[PDB]
């Protein structure tokens, strides 16, 4: 009886000097059959900040749960929205308090910060995190890291890049859906919009 | 591999112990100490694996401290050895991979001197003279060979010198040096080291 | 004064403890008994408080044996009697299981007791109201013990307890003999009986027991009544 | 459920949904929890340090270490090193440094280098044979003057003048063994790191009275 | 006063030397040693149910004593075979001093399983249980692992075939005594001798009951 | 079937003298299969009877028994004496039976005993 | 009226039953305590002698550690508890941290003990109060004092226990910097302040006298003798 | 006053423990007990209570008690309580030996014992015991030795003693008496026999009424024994010439 | 790892116990006239004789009267039972008089407690059948204590040192032997 | 130092207010955790602390409940000091005029002279941590009051 289960993924993160883009997929799947082609996999937190998760259903589901939980008893006990550097901290903890049986999830975090500029974030499944300005993930991760390596920009560059990104990679994989969302952060809120496959 | 020699004489015990550590992923100098001072008049020494003789020595020394304080007056040797007897049997069953060797050497102003053995299981004999490590049994036959009981402090540290070069001899180099430590009716001294080119 | 005369935990100014005082009380208000040991032997005989024609013999007893080689009786509250009762028979068989031989007379006295001193040292229970005399025979040896509600057993030659005791000490203190033999001792239990006895003694309302070298017996209605006849 | 409440222990048969031998009495209570903090009991890829190299020896004026980040910031005036398991480093240390501060606000006073390794020693010591693994090198100055100790998951806690972990650690142990002198400057000291480092195959600390700098 | 007691201990088995007997068990055998073993019972017992009581037999006493009434035989490892037989026989005499008349097989029988059933069949002791009371001659049989099962003739031990194959050849409902004692004694012959019989006109029923002696 | 029974790693975020000798991977698992079982026979058959009797007759059954018991347990000596548990044993039926805990290691008679005071302490909680 | 229950508070806001647990200490033997530059100095009175005692065993005068001590004045049979656990804490400390126990934190930790007991009608206080000197790790002299209640604070000299006022104002007026210039000149201050209260020295008077880097050592009848000669000269 | 009197756990408005009197008091009415120190010996001498003419004589002694290879000791209070500190006693002694492999000092099982003494006294709810012990023995670290207890839980070392009813006025003859150092076991015996007489006002002292422990150390062992009628009867005949040759 | 042998035979009012010297004690005194023998891993044979010598000590304060041989085998018969499952590794022997009627006792046990009564010699140790023979060719009813003497030396010679206890009445006796 | 270690980050003073009130109001149920504590505290305090909202001072109460003030005074006097404040205190005023005033005030209602040894002062100013007044600082606002 193993209770692990491995499920397609890809996400990215790209953080500008006044925004914040996170895409993903939105396939899941079992390695050989397809379960739905309408999943996405990034959820938003509050009005400055957006989080992606991949890998086991189970464990994402239960981990944005307690997330969303967490934020409301924040919330109540101090009047004030709290911010991406403390809920990247929060996600730390929670993720290493299950150091012994872990979590099977990579998670991505992407807004902005107090002073107005973009910040990425990048876990791992016990919970070491570090700053950074562009990471991807996801079972594809390997081979589009170097594709954007050897590749701040504008929104509109930074799209063009990321469409080209994934329209490459969902070629190759075999875990990549029919459908890309991209989420953007700015000052103004939070928009996003469905490119098709 | 680590030594421990101890010769019991007329009014003395003779002990001497190498000292290199157990090093295998930090480089370091071979500059560490097997003896530890439980009390003015006794001395204990532990090899085994590294992690858990540095804190059984702590615990029988607070112990025996506590036990000065408490009463006014000190442990007799006998009482010390049968009390670790008893810590070390307790503290066996509660870890299975578990491997800690001493040897006890104190002096009484009533019994006289005393030199204690004991193996991994906990069980305590009182000896003439000792030894563990590699060429236990060699060195052990040497030693009974030439001893005598009458001996003088002077030809134990040649017997010791002899032992350590008639193993060199048959099995090893023993680069690492020895200390040397005697206790007599006024305490604790320290010798020269002996070492080889 | 009565403001240390209700709690059980307070001592009175001149150091003494009221409700085990109490409890003694309880204990000399209560059908009479009498245990005398004689060269070879030793004899229990007290009263019942039945004496009515529609109880039946079969049912409970006030002399009741704990092994093959004791038995007790006992003066004061019957409730408390039975679980003391229990609790003696169950000490025994353990000490028989641990050692593999009988509980000798003085250590199954001394854990009885043990067991009801507990219950005068704390807030929130009461003492028993009961008091026990043992027989024994061990190593070739009767013997005769009294333990107390407060815990305190004292070895006995001959002694009475219950209603109107002190006149039945006395007279075992005149007419006791220390190289008497079993017959005697019983005659002797019944007339010191009789003496606090205030309606016709028959055989159905006494209760006789023996302990020899054969072990504790209860005597049957028709051996008393034959004893009873003897001495007319 | 007033009589309940007196007993101060609550069984499972007291609660609601109870019938047979279990019930909907383990189907009750899935809430999110309200304030604790422990980890989960024993039933992917961990990211771990590999490749790197770490060098510090302590002389006169007070503690150089060196790497190719790979040194943690405990203190103003405490220094860490980081191998192995990033995460157990991590947290670990975080725990270390909240100690000190406690130590500090209720004292009135700086903690020493030998209590902290104490500390960390002893916190990493209780779950021996889980699985943790970590090495570290804890680098300070109290009123005793220069300290510098080793400590790793296995109970190992040491104290020495010079140590080295990390894939060179033999080359370039060798060369600041030949190196070394502890009536050594400041320039001197720095050249010797720095060609201990180089051989090894560049960070650089330097710890002082008051705090420790960053050199390169 | 030890320093580091914080609770009041308490009885019964002791788990102490589980993992140090485990590792030294197989560095042993590794090396080729020897250790102390548990002494063993494997001689033949029977019993049948004659006319008006049991007859138990066994070969070389080794029939336990329950009561004046009930007796039992063991097989197996003897230490758990004398424990258990002590412990119910001083259950059983507490039992009948409270309720002031001799016990029942049933009893002991239903203690017994009920014993061997919460230890999980790691106290190997494998009994024959026969007795008689008011409602007359019962014989039992129980296992290790907890399960009795009630016959008119059962065998256990090493030559229990043979007995077995006699007793299937040459049994009858309501038989003599005499023939009782015989079959017994050929039963276990063709696998010296103790034979244990157990009659109803040696007992009574309608007398307060008395601690016997031991 | 009395004796068939059916994430607590704090860290203190919430003396080592008197504690000692222990490991959590040593404790993670027992070393005997009949370890629990015979630590908890007790607490098992207590619950079994509660169970059926409060599945059979109604609520008032087990909440009576346990008061009974908790009333009954308050009276009995300081924790570093040993008590004799008459009126309790009375309660549980347990006054006409010997079992294993009675003959083997009476607790009367053990090796160990610590300070009172710190045993009254960590009785009360407060430890 | 309001001084029968230990949590329950007066009309105008006093707990009546840990103040009456003070009241004790005020009926114990004088205990005086005196900091210097390189000593510390401990004096307690003999309350009374009883020719057939062995007074080995009736010393008011303990060792908690190598580099701590401690006097007390009240119940006797209270103290002993404190001081054992005292000891074990001492012991125990030096297992978490290598260094050796410091005069506050020990002080801290009998004070927190003492407070356990005041916050329940389930038990009482311990009717004494403690003086505690020691010397700290970096080498610099300390002396503190606690109280039933469980608060504790610096001092400089103090005493305790009956007849401490009169001897607190003659350390208030004989205390200067020239008067603990030298160990022998400390010793026969301590001796003085003791005398105030004592019928006879010599006979009624115990002294113990730590110096740094040593440990305790209790003076005899002798030296004791031949200081108040020297003081009495 | 009659405020300050409910329980062990109220203090009195000038800090005072009327319970714990009121138990110290408890102990006026029992026997007298003694015990002298000489310097080849020590000595333990108690009054016969019971002395009803139908009581027996099956134990070894009615006071005095055996806790050790090493030590003895006697009670005079509660029998009950009595009873329990005994066998804790000799349980606490065992328990040391177990770990130690050498037998108990002296003062460390006083000090063992008057802790569980003291600890009744603080929690609510309980009753003190209401015994004093008298504890006599020997030890390698400082040879003969004698402690006295009572139920406050304090204790402390003595040279002579005597605790039990009319306890003041043998104390202030001992006081007078007992002279230092340069007692022998003799010596000892006939001041204990002087002391019981005096302060015995029923009647003319009997062997019956009275029994004595000596313990001594005899090559390398200590041997503790009660003497028999026929000594106490020499030891009186003895007195009593002497008190008449004195007139 | 040897373990060792311990044997006992009985006489005419006299009994013997003897051991295997070359190094660990195996023989403990019980009382004046009693003794036990323990074979097997060293450290449970220390544990079982301290903890047998507390409980003892306490028995016989507690009643104060001298123990029995058969008092004696069935507190160590129940102390051995406490660990059935993870025993102790030894084997007990006991050895001794009576104290009231002075009458020879022998025993054996297992390592959980199973005694065995004879009436001629009892043998423990790793080679119990070995010698078991030569112990039942050598033996003789009724035989003065000498030679009890010499024929337990022999047995434990022919089947290394040994030391031999002789209890009698009055006396004990204790000799170490060597064959040459 | 908990908030800290979990969020990587400061409280605030109402927070850290709550959180210490959240203890003082479990009293009188000794039934529940062992801990508790039967009576009530008899302790007031005054909190003074800068975060995003600037300045801030809170009050707590025995009765376990805290409010925001812009000036309190509590003790043995307090009554007198805050008739005194409240004649005083204006909302455009400066630190220097503040700590002037609180001397006055508190020479006023001390019963002994006020001699710079029997008093302390501390400030906590946007920039610069917690800091109490040395001797000489002491004495030199001390001076011409």
């Amino acid at each position: 009886f193993s209770p692990y289960v491995f499920n397609g993924g890809t996400i990215l993160a790209i953080a500008g000097e006044d925004f914040a883009i996170v895409a993903s997929d939105t396939r899941l799947s079992e390695g050989f059959s397809i379960h739905t082609r309408d999943s996405p996999k990034c959820y938003k937190l509050t009005d400055k900040t957006v989080i992606g998760c991949s890998g086991f259903h189970g464990d994402c589901l239960t981990l944005t749960k307690i997330i969303e939980a967490r934020l409301k008893m924040y919330k109540h006990s101090n009047n004030k929205a709290m911010t991406t550097g403390a809920i990247a901290a929060m996600l730390s903890t929670i993720l290493y308090s299950r150091r012994f049986f872990p979590y099977y999830v990579y998670n991505i975090i992407g807004g902005l910060d107090e002073e107005g500029k973009g910040a990425v974030y990048s876990f791992d499944p016990v919970g070491s995190y570090q700053r950074d300005s562009f990471k991807a993930g996801g079972s594809a991760s390997a081979m589009l890291q170097p594709l954007l390596d050897n590749q701040p920009l504008s929104l509109d560059r930074a799209m063009r890049l990321v469409k080209d990104v994934f329209i490459s990679a969902a070629e190759r994989d075999v875990y990549t859906g029919d459908a890309l969302r991209i989420c953007i952060v700015t000052k103004e809120g939070i928009r996003e919009e469905t490119v098709s496959l | 591999m680590e030594y421990l020699i101890g010769i019991q004489g007329p009014d003395y015990v003779l002990v001497a112990s190498d000292r290199v550590a157990a090093s295998n992923i930090v480089q370091m100098k071979d500059d560490h100490d097997k003896m530890f001072k439980m009390s003015e008049k006794i001395l204990l020494l532990c090899v085994g694996e590294a992690g858990d003789t540095v804190q059984f020595a702590e615990y029988i020394q607070k112990n025996v401290q506590l036990y000065k304080m408490r009463n006014g007056y000190e442990l007799s040797p006998t009482a010390a050895a049968n009390f670790t007897r008893r810590n070390l049997a307790d503290c066996l069953r509660s870890r299975t991979p578990y491997h800690v060797n001493l040897l006890l050497a104190g002096y009484d102003e009533h019994e006289g001197p005393a030199l204690y053995y004991m193996d991994y299981l906990a069980a305590l004999a009182k000896a003439p003279f000792a030894a563990h490590g590699y060429g236990a049994f060699l060195t052990l036959s040497i030693l009974d060979r030439y001893y005598t009981p009458t001996i003088s402090r002077e030809r134990a540290v040649e017997l010791l010198r002899k032992c350590l070069e008639e193993l060199q001899k048959r099995f090893i180099l023993n680069l690492p040096t020895f200390s040397v430590r005697i206790i007599d009716k006024n305490g604790i001294h320290d010798l020269d080291n002996i070492s080889f080119p | 004064e009565r403001g240390y005369s209700f709690s059980l935990t307070t001592f009175s100014p001149s150091g003494k403890l009221v409700q085990i005082e109490y409890a003694l009380a309880a204990v000399a208000g209560g059908a009479p008994s009498v245990g005398i040991k004689a060269a070879n032997g030793v004899v229990l005989a007290t009263e019942k408080k039945q004496k009515s024609i529609l109880y039946d013999e079969r049912s409970v007893h006030k002399v009741e044996p704990i092994t093959k080689h004791i038995g007790l009786v006992y003066s004061g509250m019957g409730p408390d009697y039975r679980v003391l009762v229990h609790r003696a028979r169950k000490l025994a068989q353990q000490y028989y299981l641990v050692y593999q031989e009988p509980i000798p007379t003085a250590q199954l006295v001394q854990r009885v007791a043990s067991v009801m001193q507990e219950y005068t040292q704390s807030g929130g229970v009461r003492p028993f109201g009961v008091s026990l005399l043992i027989c024994g025979w061990n190593e070739g040896r009767p013997y005769l013990f009294q333990s107390d509600p407060s815990g305190a057993y004292f070895a006995w030659k001959a002694t009475a307890m219950g209603k109107n005791y002190v006149n039945g000490k006395t007279f075992l203190e005149k007419r006791y003999n220390e190289d008497l033999e079993l017959e005697d001792a019983i005659h002797t239990a019944i007339l010191t009986l009789k003496e606090s006895f205030e309606g016709q003694m028959t055989e159905d309302n006494i209760e006789v027991g023996i302990c020899n070298e054969a072990g504790f017996r209860r005597l049957t209605p028709t051996e008393v009544k034959d004893y009873l006849a003897a001495i007319a | 459920m007033a009589l309940a409440s007196v007993l101060e222990r609550p069984l499972p048969v007291n609660q609601r949904g109870f019938f047979g031998l279990g019930g909907r009495a383990d189907l009750l209570d899935l809430g999110p929890g309200s304030l604790s903090d422990g980890l989960s009991l024993a039933a992917p890829g961990i990211e771990m340090l590999h490749g790197t190299t770490t060098l510090a020896f302590k002389f006169r004026h007070g503690v150089i270490v060196a790497a190719d980040k790979k040194v943690i910031e405990i203190n103003p005036y405490l220094l860490g090193t980081m191998a192995g398991g990033a995460a157990d480093c991590s947290f670990w240390e975080r725990l270390l440094a909240r100690q000190c501060r406690i130590y500090e606000l209720r004292n009135k006073e700086r903690i020493s280098v030998a209590a902290a390794s104490k500390l960390l020693a002893n916190m990493v010591y209780q779950y021996k044979g889980m699985g943790l693994s970590m090495g570290t090198m804890i680098c300070g100055w109290d009123k005793r003057g220069p300290g510098l100790y080793y400590v790793d998951s296995e109970g190992n806690r040491i104290s020495g003048a010079t140590f080295s972990v990390g894939s060179g650690s033999v080359y370039a142990y060798g060369v600041m063994d030949r190196g070394y002198s502890y009536d050594l400057e400041v320039e001197q000291a720095y050249d010797l790191a720095r060609r201990a480092i180089y051989q090894a195959t560049v960070n650089l600390y330097h710890v002082r009275e008051d705090g420790w700098i960053r050199v390169s | 006063a030890a320093v580091s007691v914080y609770a009041p201990p308490v009885g019964g088995f002791s788990f102490d030397n589980c993992r140090r007997n485990a590792v030294l068990e197989a560095d042993f055998a590794k090396r080729g040693y020897k250790l102390p073993k548990v002494r063993k019972t494997g001689t033949t017992i029977a019993g049948v149910v004659y006319k008006d009581g049991i007859v138990l037999g066994a070969d070389t006493s080794k029939i336990h004593f329950i009561s004046p009434n009930i007796y039992c035989c063991g097989a197996g490892t003897a230490a758990d075979t004398d424990m258990t037989t002590q412990l119910i026989s001083s259950n059983l005499e507490l039992h009948s001093l409270s309720t002031g008349r001799l016990p029942r097989v049933v009893t002991a029988n239903r203690m017994l399983k009920q014993m061997l059933f919460r230890y999980q069949g790691y106290i190997g002791a494998a009994l024959v249980l026969g007795g008689v009371d008011v409602t007359g001659p019962h014989l039992y049989s129980i296992y290790p692992h907890g399960s009795t099962d009630k016959l008119p003739y059962v065998t256990m031990g090493s030559g229990s075939l043979a007995a077995m194959a006699v007793f299937e050849d040459k049994f009858r409902p309501d038989m003599e005594e005499e023939e009782a004692k015989n079959l017994v004694s050929e039963a276990i012959a063709a696998g010296n001798i103790d034979l244990c019989v157990i009659s109803k006109n040696k007992l009574d029923f309608l007398r307060p009951y008395t601690v016997p002696n031991k | 079937m009395n004796a068939r029974g059916l994430d607590s790693i704090p860290v203190t975020e919430l003396d080592l003298l008197r504690k000692g000798f222990s490991c959590v991977k040593n404790e993670l698992l027992p070393s005997h299969p009949l370890e629990l079982s015979e630590k908890n026979f007790q607490l098992n058959q207590d619950k079994m009877n509660f169970s059926t009797l409060r599945n059979i007759q109604g609520l008032f059954a087990p909440l009576k028994l346990q008061m009974e018991f908790k009333a009954v347990q308050q009276v009995q000596r300081l924790p570093f004496l040993s008590s004799s548990n008459l009126s309790l044993d009375v309660l549980r039926g347990n006054d006409e039976t010997i079992g294993f805990e009675d003959i083997l290691n009476d607790p009367s008679q053990s090796e160990v005993m610590g300070e009172p005071h710190l045993m009254v302490e960590y009785k009360l909680g407060l430890l | 009226s309001y001084d029968r229950a230990i949590t329950v508070f007066s009309p105008d806001g006093h707990l009546f039953q840990v103040e009456y647990a003070q009241e004790a200490v005020k009926k114990g033997s004088t205990a005086v305590g005196v900091r210097g530059r390189d000593i510390v100095v401990l004096g307690v009175e003999k309350k009374s002698v009883a020719k057939l005692q062995d007074e080995r065993t009736v010393r008011k005068i303990c060792a908690l550690d190598d580099n701590v001590c401690m006097a007390f004045a009240g119940l006797t049979a209270d103290a002993r508890i404190v001081i054992n656990r005292a000891r074990v804490e001492c012991q125990s400390h030096r297992l978490t941290v290598e260094d050796p126990v410091t005069v506050e934190y020990i002080t801290r930790y009998i004070a927190s003990l003492k407070q356990r007991y005041t916050q329940s009608n389930g038990r009482r206080p311990f009717g004494i109060s403690a003086l505690i000197v020691g010397f700290d790790f970096d080498g610099t002299p300390r002396l503190y004092q606690t109280d039933p209640s469980g608060t504790y604070h610096a001092w400089k000299a103090n005493a305790i226990g009956r007849g401490a006022k009169s001897v607190r104002e003659f350390l208030e007026k004989n205390y200067t910097d020239e008067a603990i210039e030298t160990d022998d000149l400390t010793i026969k201050l301590v001796i003085k302040a003791l005398l105030e209260v004592v019928q006879s020295g010599g006979k009624n008077i115990e002294l113990a006298v730590m110096r740094r880097d040593q440990s305790l050592k209790i003076l005899n009848p002798e030296e004791i003798e031949k200081y108040v000669a020297e003081i009495e000269k | 006053s009659r405020r300050y009197d409910s329980r062990t756990t109220i203090f009195s408005p000038e800090g005072r423990l009327y319970q714990v009197e009121y138990a110290m008091e408890a102990i006026g009415h029992a026997g007298t007990c003694l015990g002298i120190l000489a310097n080849d010996g020590v000595l333990l001498a108690a009054e016969r209570r019971n002395i009803h003419k139908l009581l027996d004589e099956v134990f070894f002694s009615e006071k005095i008690y055996k806790l050790n290879e090493d030590m003895a000791c006697s009670v005079a209070g509660i029998t009950s309580d009595a009873n329990v500190l005994t066998n804790e006693l000799r349980l606490i002694a065992q328990r040391y030996l177990l770990q130690y492999q050498e037998p108990i000092p002296c003062e460390q099982l006083v000090t063992a014992l008057c802790d569980i003494k003291q600890a009744y006294t603080q929690f609510g709810g309980k009753r003190p015991f209401g015994v004093s012990l008298l504890y006599i023995g020997w030890d390698k670290h400082y040879g003969f030795q004698l402690y006295q207890s009572d139920p406050s839980g304090n204790y402390g070392g003595w040279k002579a003693t005597c605790i039990g009813n009319n306890s003041a006025a043998a104390v202030s003859m001992l006081k007078q008496d007992y002279k230092e150092g340069e007692m022998t076991l003799k010596s000892a015996l006939a001041l204990a026999i002087k002391v019981l007489n005096k302060t015995m006002d029923v009647s003319k002292l009997s062997a019956e009424k009275v029994e004595i422990a000596t313990l001594t150390r005899e090559n390398g062992k200590t041997v503790i024994r009660v003497l028999k009628q026929k000594e106490v009867e020499q030891l009186i005949k003895k007195h009593e010439e002497e008190e008449a040759k004195a007139e | 790892y040897n373990g060792g042998a311990v044997m006992a035979m009985k006489g005419k009012n006299c009994v013997a116990i003897a051991a295997d010297r070359r190094d660990f004690q195996k023989i403990f005194p019980m009382g004046d006239r009693l003794y036990i023998g323990l074979a097997g891993l060293a450290t449970d044979v220390q544990t079982v004789a301290q903890r047998l010598k507390f409980r003892l000590n306490l028995y016989e304060l507690k009643e104060g009267r001298q123990i029995k041989p058969y008092t004696l085998m069935s507190m160590v018969a129940n102390l051995l039972y406490e660990k059935r499952f993870g025993p102790y590794y030894t084997e007990p022997v006991i050895a001794g008089l009576d104290p009231k009627t002075f009458k020879p006792f022998i025993c054996s046990l297992d390592l959980i407690g199973c005694p065995m009564v004879t009436d001629d010699f009892v043998v423990s140790g790793t080679c119990a059948e070995q010698m078991y023979g030569m112990c039942e060719s050598l033996w003789e009813p009724n035989m003065d204590p000498d030679h009890l003497f010499e024929t337990i030396s022999q047995a434990m010679l022919n089947a290394m040192g040994v030391i031999v206890h002789i209890i009698e009445k009055d006396k004990i006796t204790t000799r170490t032997l060597k064959a040459r | 130092q908990n908030h800290w270690f979990t969020y990587n980050e400061t409280m605030t003073v109402e927070s850290v207010t709550q959180a210490v009130s959240n203890l003082a109001l479990q009293f009188g149920e000794e039934d529940a955790d062992p801990g508790a504590m039967s009576r009530p505290f008899g302790v007031a305090l005054l909190f003074g602390g800068v975060d995003e909202k600037g300045p801030q001072l809170f009050h707590m109460d025995p009765s376990g409940t805290f409010v925001q003030c812009d000036a309190r005074a509590i003790g043995s006097a307090s009554e007198g000091a805050q008739s005194s404040l409240q004649e005083v205190y204006h909302k455009s005023m400066t630190l220097k005029e503040a700590i002037k005033s609180s001397l006055i005030i508190l020479k006023q209602v001390m019963e002994e002279k006020l001699n710079a040894t029997n008093i302390e002062l501390a400030t906590v100013q946007p920039g610069q941590n917690f800091h109490m007044f040395t001797k000489e600082e002491l004495e030199e606002v001390i001076k011409d009051i």
